[PDB]
C-alpha cells in the first residue's frame, strides 16, 4: 500500500489540487460522489488504489487530500461545486482574515489556531495508512498564507515525522510578469523552511507555462485552468510509478537517491514532452527520441532559465504507454553526444530512467490530444541559481529603503529575519556555483612515482 | 542424488528465475498446474534435481523468491507459471531499498535475512544429498545486489563445503539505468570475490547485440533477454539431469576452469542462434556450433576475448554426436587461434557431452569462457567510482544508514587488486 | 635489510626412536649438510644459512644451542632493532610436529622456554631499569588466532564470535574489534601469555600429541616517549613486536586424520601452500629489480588468496624487520619433507624489506625543514655569510 | 564405497576355485578412474597379494583431451600402476581415431568403436 498524503495550501494550492484530483478521479474510475460503478460492473478488483484514495465499507471512496487556506471563499467554491460530496467535510478553513500577502501574518500572528486542527487531522489520515510514502505539498511562493503557513505546517511536520519524504510543488515568481509588490519579501523569506525541511523542491513559472500554451497548445488566452492541469499532468506522471504495473517502477525514495547529490541542492526543474494541441497531434509521429529530445529543449521548460548557461548534475526520465527499453536506450544515447548539453564531469552516468505502461489520461474540457507515448523530465541542474539571481536583486531594490517593512514588524517579526534570509540566499547560490565547477585539472595536481 | 536450491533476488532476479523456471520445466514436461504431461522416460529419472515431490502426482520446484518491494511478487503470481510455486517461499517486506546498497546489505535487508535463511534450510534438511546454490540478481541496483552479497555470505558461513553459482547482471558503458550504479556495482564485487566459486557475467548491451545483429529482431523486450539467459543456465548442469557419453558435474567445471581462487568470473555463451529466417540454409553440425562458440559477437558480457587471454573454457554439447569430431575441433580451435590461450596450461579446454538435446533442436552446446579480458568490465566501473568519490557525489545517502568511506576504500582497493591478478596473465612473452 | 634466517634441528621422539633413527642432518658454523639416505652416493646437499641451531644433544658443546642461545642471537638483536623504533617480526616455519612451540614458547614450568617469554621479559627489565625523569615507555598487548580462514581473541573472554579483517588505507590490513590489553608489568603479561596459550585450538594426532590447529600471531605494541618543555617530541617512537607460530603442514597417510581433523589439516595446508608461493614470488622481486636492471616494471604477489598472508602483508615484505626460524627433523624417513623446508628457508634470505619508520608526519614535515635551514645556516657560517 | 566393494570382490572370490587374477579396467586423468583405482589396488595387494593383477588403463592422447587438469591425475597414478600393478597394457584414444578413420573407413567414431 504506497500511500501519499496530499496538503493543499493557499489559493495556487486549492486550485491545483482541484485539477489533480479531477484527474486522479477520472484516472481509476471514481465518479464525482465517490462511487466507483467500474467494480459493480466488473465484479471485483485493486481499482481502488490506497495511494490516493481509501475505500469505506459501503463503497465509498474518500480522498487522502488536506485543503487548507485561511480565506473562506476558495473552499467554499469546493465545498457547493461539482465535488462536494467526495472530499471529507472537514477542510480546516479559519473564518477570519487572510495572511493579506504577509508571511508574518502568516507565520506568527493567524497561523497559530489553525495549525493544531491542522496536525490533529493529519494525524488522523495518517493513522489509517500503512506503509505511508511521503507527503506531497502544493503552495506558493509570494503569498502569504503559502509562505507563512507552509512554513509553521513544514516545521511542525519535521519535527513530528521526520523520516519520511516531504515532496515540494511551488510556483515560483516570474522574471517580469507579477500580481503583488511584496512577493520578494514573502518569496525570501520562505528559504529557510523549503532548505531545511524539504527533501525534493519542484519550481513552476506561470510565464513559463503561458509561453508553453501559447506556442505549443495555440491557445492565445490560457487562464489557471491549463495552468493547473498541466502541473496535474506532472504530478501524475511522478506518481504512476506507485499505482500501474511498468517494466521499471521507480518509487519516491529512488527519486531522492538519484537526484539529488548533496542535501542542499534539490531544486530540480521538470518539464512533459507531448504537450500538443489535437489538430497538431496529426502530422507527426510523436516517437520516443522525439518527445526525450523535446524534454531538453530550453523553449519547453517550465521555469524561465536556460540549461545551456549551467550544466546537467541529474536526470530522472519516466515514460508512460507504448514504450520500449530499446528506444530509451537510443535516445539516451544519442543524447549524450550532443555538445549543447553538458554534464558535471563527476556523474558519468548522469541518467535514472523508469517505465510505466499505463497511458496518459484526456480530460473532458481539456486541450492536450490524446497521445500514445509520454515522458516526463526531471532535471537538477545549476542553471536555476539565475532564477534566485534575479529575484535577489529585487529584494535589495526594496530593502534598501526599508520599503513595506513596517507591516511585517508590526505582527512580529524583527529586521533580522529579513536579513538571515538573504545571507542564507547568498549561501545557497555559493553552494550552487561551488558545485558545478569542473573537477581540478588532475585533481590529485599531478602524480606518477618511479613505476 | 545431487540437487541444487535454487534463490532470486530483486526485480532482475525475479523475472530470469520466472523466465528459467519456464524452460526447465518444458525440458522435463511440467504442467502449469504442477502435473507432469511428458512423453520420454527420462524427464522423471533425474527430476528431483530441481523439483520436490508432493502428494498428488504434483511437482514444486525446490525455488526461494526474495525482494523488499511486493510488486514484483504480485507479477510472478500473476503470470503464466505463477501458481507453479509454493506460497510458504514468496519472502518479501515493505518500503524497498530505492537503489541503495546500504538500505538492501545493512538497515533493511538484516531483518529480512533471518526469514529468508529459514526458508533456505527448510529446503536444504529435505535434500538428499544438497549439491550447492544458485542466485540470480543485478549488481547494479539496490535490495538485489545487497540481499544477494548477505545471502551468499550467510549461505557461506553455513555451507562451507557446497557449490555457490551466481548468475549477476552487471552495469554497460552505454546502457545506464540508475545514477548511483558504480558504487553499487563495486560494493557488490568486492563481496562476490571473497564468497563465491563460480560467477557468470551478463551484459545488457552484449544481449541486445545478439538480438539485433545475430537473431535479428526489431522489438526486444527483457523477454527475449529471459530467454537467453534462461537457455544459458539450463545449458550449464544439463549433465546432472540427463545421461551423457562424457558427463561434466558442476565441480568438474569449477576444477578444470579456476586456476586460482580468485579468477572464477566467466563469460557464457550459446548456440545456435538462426534469427527464424536463414534456419533453412545452414547445416547444423560441429563445426558451426564450434565457431559460433567462439565468434567474439556472440559472448554475452560485452568484452572482446581479443583483448587478452583464454585462462580457460569449457564447452558442454548437447546431441548425438562424434567425440572424435568434438576433439579435433577443439584442438583446431586451439592451434589456429594461438595467440589467444596461455602458453602455461597445455589443453586449456574441457569437453562435455549429453545425449539428450533441447526439445526443438538436434544439436546445441553452451560456452563457458575464462578470459583477462573481463578486466576491461572491472576498469570501467573502477574509473567512474573515482569520478565520484573523489567528490562525494552521493555519498550521504550511504553514509546516512551506517557505513562509512573505509569500506568504500577496502572495496575499490580489492578491485583493484582482482583487476592487477587479471592481468599478469594477459601479457604473452613471460620473460624479459 | 634482507630477511635473517634460522635453522634448528630438534632430538628424536618416541616416533623416530620406534622406527629406524638414522640421522641425516649435520651442522657446522653456519653451514647445515642434509644427506639422502635413498642415496648414499650422491653429493651430500648444504644450505648456507644466516644462524644455524643443533640441539639434538645437551651435554655436548658441539655448537649447541640452547633455548637462550637462540634467544640472544635472533631475539635480543631483533628486540634492540625495536628500541631503536622499527616495527619487528619472527615468525616460525617447517613442518608438523618439529620445534615451533619449544622455540617460540617452550615449556613454561622448565627453564627451556621460548623466545617469546624471552623477549617480554628483557623488553620488561629494559624499561624497568632505564626508566628515567625525561624517559618514559608504554606497552600494550594483543593475541590472536586464525583457525580456518577465521580470526579469533584469546586474551579476551569467551568471544564466540569471529572477528573481521579490515583494511586501513594507509596502515594496511588489521582485525577490527580486537581485544588490545594495556599491561604494566612482567607477571601480567605472563598471565596473559598463560590464558593465551590455554585459550588455543589443540588437538592430538599420530605425529604429535599436541599437534597445533590454528596459526598463531602475538602483538606486542610498544611506545617510547620523551618530556621536554622546550624543543623534544612526546611518543618519540612507536613499534610492533609479532611473533608468529605457524601450524606446520601434514601428510595425511603419517597423520592418520579423518573427519574434522582431516578438514583442519586441509585448511592447514592452504593456509601453506599459499604462503610459499608468497615468500617466492616476494624473493624473485626483489631478486630482480635489484640484480637485474631495476626496471620495476609490475610484480604482483599474491597477498589476497589467505588471510594469514594478508594480515602479514607488511611482516613478509615492506614495512618491518623480519626473521624467519626454520624447524628441522633429523628422522631419515622425514627426508623428502625436511629439505622441502631448507629450499624456502634458502630463499627467504633474499628478500629485501623496506622499513623506516616514523610518527606524526606533520612532525616529519617540521622536521625536515628545520633541519634544512639548520644545514645552511651551519653553511653559511662555516663560509662567512653568516 | 571402498569397504562395500572389497567386501563384494571377497564373495566373489570365495565363489571362485583356482582364481588366477584380477582384470582391473580404469582411465586416467578421471578423478575416480586414479585415486579409487590406487585405493582399490592398494588393499588388493595387500589382501591377495599373489593373485595377478592386470590393468586395461587409457593413458592421456598427446594432443587431444577433454580435462585441463589430466597431467596432474596421469602423474599420481605412477605409484599405484608401478608397485601394485603386475602388468599394465595402455591405449590411446588418438591411435584407435586414426585406426578407425584409415582402417575401417570410419569417418566420425565415437567411443562405442
Ligand atoms: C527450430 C524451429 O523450427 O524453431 C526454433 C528456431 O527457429 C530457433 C530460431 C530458436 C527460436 O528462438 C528464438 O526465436 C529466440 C528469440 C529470443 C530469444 C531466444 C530465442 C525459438 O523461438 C526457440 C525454440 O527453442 C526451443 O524450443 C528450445 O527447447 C528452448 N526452449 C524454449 O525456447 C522454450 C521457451 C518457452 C517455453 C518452453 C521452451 C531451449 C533452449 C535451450 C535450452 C533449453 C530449452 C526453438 C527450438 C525454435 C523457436 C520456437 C523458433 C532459437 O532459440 C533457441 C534457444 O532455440 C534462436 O536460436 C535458436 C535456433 C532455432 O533454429
Ligand atoms: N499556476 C497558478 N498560479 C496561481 C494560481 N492562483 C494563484 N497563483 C499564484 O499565486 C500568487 C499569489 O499568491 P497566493 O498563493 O494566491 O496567496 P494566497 O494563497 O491566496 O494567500 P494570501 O496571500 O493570504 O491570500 C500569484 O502570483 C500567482 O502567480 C493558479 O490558479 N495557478
Ligand atoms: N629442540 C628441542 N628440544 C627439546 N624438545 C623439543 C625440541 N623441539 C621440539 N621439542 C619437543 O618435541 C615436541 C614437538 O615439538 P612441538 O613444538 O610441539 O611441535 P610443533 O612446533 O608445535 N608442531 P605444530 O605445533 O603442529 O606446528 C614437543 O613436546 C616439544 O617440547
Ligand atoms: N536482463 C534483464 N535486466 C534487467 C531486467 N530488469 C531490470 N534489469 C536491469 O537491472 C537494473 C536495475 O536493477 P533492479 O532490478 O531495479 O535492482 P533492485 O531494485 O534491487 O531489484 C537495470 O540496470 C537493468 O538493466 C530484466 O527483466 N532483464
Ligand atoms: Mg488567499
Ligand atoms: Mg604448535
Amino acid at each position: 500500500m504506497r500511500e501519499c498524503i496530499s496538503i493543499h495550501v493557499g489559493q495556487a494550492g486549492v486550485q491545483i489540487g482541484n485539477a489533480c484530483w479531477e484527474l486522479y478521479c477520472l484516472e481509476h474510475g471514481i465518479q464525482p460522489d465517490g462511487q466507483m460503478p467500474s467494480d459493480k460492473t466488473i465484479g471485483g478488483g485493486d481499482d481502488s488504489f490506497n495511494t490516493f484514495f481509501s475505500e469505506t465499507g459501503a463503497g465509498k471512496h474518500v480522498p487522502r487530500a488536506v485543503f487548507v487556506d485561511l480565506e473562506p471563499t476558495v473552499i467554499d467554491e469546493v465545498r457547493t461545486g461539482t465535488y462536494r460530496q467526495l472530499f471529507h467535510p472537514e477542510q480546516l478553513i479559519t473564518g477570519k482574515e487572510d495572511a493579506a500577502n504577509n508571511y508574518a501574518r502568516g507565520h506568527y500572528t493567524i497561523g497559530k489556531e489553525i495549525i493544531d486542527l491542522v496536525l490533529d487531522r493529519i494525524r488522523k489520515l495518517a493513522d489509517q495508512c500503512t506503509g505511508l510514502q511521503g507527503f506531497l505539498v502544493f503552495h506558493s511562493f509570494g503569498g502569504g498564507t503559502g509562505s507563512g503557513f507552509t512554513s509553521l505546517l513544514m516545521e511542525r511536520l519535521s519535527v513530528d515525522y521526520g523520516k519520511k519524504s516531504k515532496l515540494e510543488f511551488s510556483i515560483y515568481p516570474a522574471p517580469q510578469v507579477s500580481t503583488a509588490v511584496v512577493e520578494p519579501y514573502n518569496s525570501i523569506l520562505t528559504t529557510h523552511t523549503t532548505l531545511e525541511h524539504s527533501d525534493c523542491a519542484f519550481m513552476v513559472d506561470n510565464e513559463a507555462i503561458y509561453d508553453i500554451c501559447r506556442r505549443n497548445l495555440d491557445i492565445e488566452r490560457p487562464t489557471y485552468t491549463n495552468l493547473n492541469r498541466l502541473i496535474s499532468q506532472i504530478v501524475s506522471s511522478i506518481t504512476a510509478s506507485l499505482r500501474f504495473d511498468g517494466a521499471l517502477n521507480v518509487d519516491l525514495t529512488e527519486f531522492q537517491t538519484n537526484l539529488v547529490p548533496y542535501p542542499r541542492i534539490h531544486f530540480p526543474l521538470a518539464t512533459y514532452a507531448p504537450v500538443i494541441s489535437a489538430e497538431k497531434a496529426y502530422h507527426e509521429q510523436l516517437s520516443v527520441a522525439e518527445i526525450t529530445n523535446a524534454c531538453f529543449e530550453p523553449a519547453n521548460q517550465m521555469v524561465k532559465c536556460d540549461p545551456r548557461h549551467g550544466k546537467y548534475m541529474a536526470c530522472c526520465l519516466l515514460y508512460r504507454g507504448d514504450v520500449v527499453p530499446k528506444d530509451v536506450n537510443a535516445a539516451i544515447a544519442t543524447i549524450k553526444t550532443k555538445r549543447s548539453i553538458q554534464f558535471v564531469d563527476w556523474c558519468p552516468t548522469g541518467f535514472k530512467v523508469g517505465i510505466n505502461y499505463q497511458p496518459p489520461t484526456v480530460v473532458p474540457g481539456g486541450d492536450l490530444a490524446k497521445v500514445q507515448r509520454a515522458v516526463c523530465m526531471l532535471s537538477n541542474t545549476t542553471a536555476i541559481a539565475e532564477a534566485w539571481a534575479r529575484l535577489d536583486h529585487k529584494f535589495d531594490l526594496m530593502y534598501a529603503k526599508r520599503a513595506f517593512v513596517h507591516w511585517y514588524v508590526g505582527e512580529g517579526m524583527e529586521e533580522g529575519e529579513f536579513s538571515e534570509a538573504r545571507e542564507d540566499m547568498a549561501a545557497l547560490e555559493k553552494d550552487y556555483e561551488e558545485v558545478g565547477v569542473d573537477s581540478v585539472e588532475g585533481e590529485g595536481e599531478e602524480e606518477g612515482e618511479e613505476y | 542424488m545431487r540437487e541444487i536450491v535454487h534463490i532470486q533476488a530483486g526485480q532482475c532476479g525475479n523475472q530470469i528465475g520466472a523466465k528459467f523456471w519456464e524452460v526447465i520445466s518444458d525440458e522435463h514436461g511440467i504442467d502449469p498446474t504442477g502435473s507432469y504431461h511428458g512423453d520420454s522416460d527420462l524427464q522423471l529419472e533425474r527430476i528431483n534435481v530441481y523439483y520436490n515431490e508432493a502428494t498428488g502426482n504434483k511437482y514444486v520446484p525446490r525455488a526461494i523468491l526474495v525482494d523488499l518491494e511486493p510488486g514484483t511478487m504480485d507479477s510472478v503470481r500473476s503470470g503464466p507459471f505463477g501458481q507453479i510455486f509454493r506460497p510458504d517461499n514468496f519472502v518479501f517486506g515493505q518500503s524497498g531499498a530505492g537503489n541503495n546498497w546500504a538500505k538492501g546489505h545493512y538497515t533493511e535487508g538484516a531483518e529480512l535475512v533471518d526469514s529468508v535463511l529459514d526458508v533456505v534450510r527448510k529446503e536444504s534438511e529435505s535434500c538428499d544429498c544438497l549439491q550447492g546454490f544458485q542466485l540470480t540478481h543485478s549488481l547494479g541496483g539496490g535490495t538485489g545486489s545487497g540481499m544477494g552479497t548477505l545471502l551468499i555470505s550467510k549461505i557461506r558461513e553455513e555451507y562451507p563445503d557446497r557449490i555457490m553459482n551466481t548468475f549477476s547482471v552487471m552495469p554497460s558503458p552505454k546502457v545506464s539505468d540508475t545514477v548511483v550504479e558504480p558504487y553499487n556495482a563495486t560494493l557488490s564485487v568486492h563481496q562476490l570475490v571473497e564468497n563465491t566459486d563460480e560467477t557468470y557475467c551478463i551484459d545488457n548491451e552484449a544481449l541486445y547485440d545478439i538480438c539485433f545483429r545475430t537473431l535479428k529482431l526489431t522489438t526486444p523486450t527483457y523477454g527475449d533477454l529471459n530467454h537467453l539467459v534462461s537457455a544459458t543456465m539450463s545449458g550449464v548442469t544439463t549433465c546432472l539431469r540427463f545421461p551423457g557419453q562424457l558427463n561434466a558435474d558442476l565441480r568438474k567445471l569449477a576444477v578444470n576452469m579456476v586456476p586460482f581462487p580468485r579468477l572464477h568470473f566467466f563469460m557464457p555463451g550459446f548456440a545456435p542462434l538462426t534469427s527464424r529466417g536463414s534456419q533453412q540454409y545452414r547445416a547444423l553440425t560441429v563445426p558451426e556450433l564450434t565457431q559460433q562458440m567462439f565468434d567474439s559477437k556472440n559472448m554475452m558480457a560485452a568484452c572482446d576475448p581479443r583483448h587478452g587471454r583464454y585462462l580457460t573454457v569449457a564447452a558442454i554439447f548437447r546431441g548425438r554426436m562424434s567425440m572424435k569430431e568434438v576433439d579435433e575441433q577443439m584442438l583446431n580451435v586451439q592451434n589456429k587461434n594461438s595467440s589467444y590461450f596461455v602458453e602455461w596450461i597445455p589443453n586449456n579446454v574441457k569437453t562435455a557431452v549429453c545425449d539428450i538435446p533441447p526439445r526443438g533442436l538436434k544439436m546445441s552446446a553452451t560456452f563457458i569462457g575464462n578470459s583477462t579480458a573481463i578486466q576491461e568490465l572491472f576498469k570501467r566501473i573502477s574509473e567512474q567510482f573515482t569520478a565520484m568519490f573523489r567528490r562525494k557525489a552521493f555519498l550521504h545517502w550511504y553514509t546516512g544508514e551506517g557505513m562509512d568511506e573505509m569500506e568504500f576504500t577496502e572495496a575499490e582497493s580489492n578491485m583493484n587488486d582482482l583487476v592487477s591478478e587479471y592481468q599478469q596473465y594477459q601479457d604473452a612473452t613471460a620473460d624479459e | 635489510a634482507s630477511v635473517k634466517v634460522a635453522v634448528r634441528v630438534r632430538p628424536f621422539n618416541s616416533r623416530e626412536m620406534s622406527r629406524d633413527s638414522k640421522c641425516i642432518i649435520q651442522m657446522s658454523g653456519s653451514t647445515t649438510t642434509i644427506v639422502n639416505p635413498k642415496q648414499p652416493k650422491e653429493t651430500p646437499k648444504s644450505f648456507s644459512f644466516d644462524y644455524s641451531y643443533w640441539s639434538h644433544t645437551s651435554p655436548e658443546d658441539i655448537n649447541y644451542a640452547s633455548q637462550k642461545q637462540v634467544y640472544r642471537d635472533i631475539g635480543e638483536e631483533m628486540l634492540q632493532h625495536a628500541f631503536e623504533g622499527y616495527n619487528v617480526c619472527i615468525f616460525a616455519y617447517g613442518q608438523t610436529g618439529a620445534g615451533k612451540s619449544y622455540t617460540m614458547m617452550g615449556k613454561q614450568e622448565k627453564d627451556q622456554q621460548g623466545i617469546i617469554p624471552q623477549l617480554c621479559e628483557d623488553l620488561f627489565s629494559r624499561i624497568n631499569d632505564t626508566t628515567n625523569d625525561n624517559m618514559s615507555y608504554s606497552v600494550e598487548v594483543s593475541y590472536m588466532e586464525i583457525y580456518c580462514e577465521r580470526v579469533r581473541d584469546l586474551l579476551n573472554p569467551k568471544n564466540k564470535g569471529n572477528l573481521r579483517v579490515r583494511e586501513h588505507p594507509l596502515l594496511g590490513p588489521y582485525v577490527e574489534d580486537l581485544s588490545k590489553l594495556a599491561v604494566t608489568s612482567y607477571n601480567d603479561i605472563q598471565d596473559l601469555m598463560d590464558s593465551g596459550n590455554k585459550a588455543r585450538t589443540v588437538a592430538a594426532t599420530n605425529m604429535n600429541e599436541t599437534s597445533s590447529r590454528s596459526h598463531a600471531v602475538f602483538n606486542i605494541i610498544f611506545t617510547q616517549k620523551r618530556h621536554d618543555a622546550e624543543t623534544n617530541i612526546t611518543t618519540e617512537k612507536v613499534s610492533k613486536i609479532s611473533l608468529v607460530d605457524l601450524a606446520g603442514s601434514e601428510r595425511a597417510d603419517s597423520t592418520g586424520a579423518k573427519g574434522t581433523r582431516l578438514k583442519e589439516g586441509a585448511n592447514i595446508n592452504k593456509s601453506l601452500t599459499t604462503l610459499g608461493k608468497v615468500i617466492s614470488a616476494l624473493a624473485e622481486m626483489d631478486s630482480g629489480p635489484n640484480k637485474n636492471k631495476k626496471k620495476k616494471k609490475t610484480d604482483f604477489i599474491p597477498y589476497r588468496d589467505s588471510v594469514l598472508t594478508w594480515l602479514l602483508r607488511e611482516n613478509l615484505g615492506g614495512n618491518s624487520r623480519t626473521a624467519m626460524v626454520a624447524a628441522l627433523s633429523p628422522a631419515d624417513i622425514n627426508y623428502d619433507e625436511t629439505l622441502s623446508t631448507l629450499r624456502y628457508a634458502d630463499r627467504a634470505k633474499q628478500i629485501r624489506c623496506n622499513a623506516v619508520i616514523n610518527e606524526d608526519p606533520n612532525n616529519k614535515l617540521i622536521r625536515e625543514l628545520k633541519d634544512e635551514v639548520t644545514r645552511l645556516r651551519d653553511l653559511l657560517y662555516a663560509q662567512g655569510l653568516g
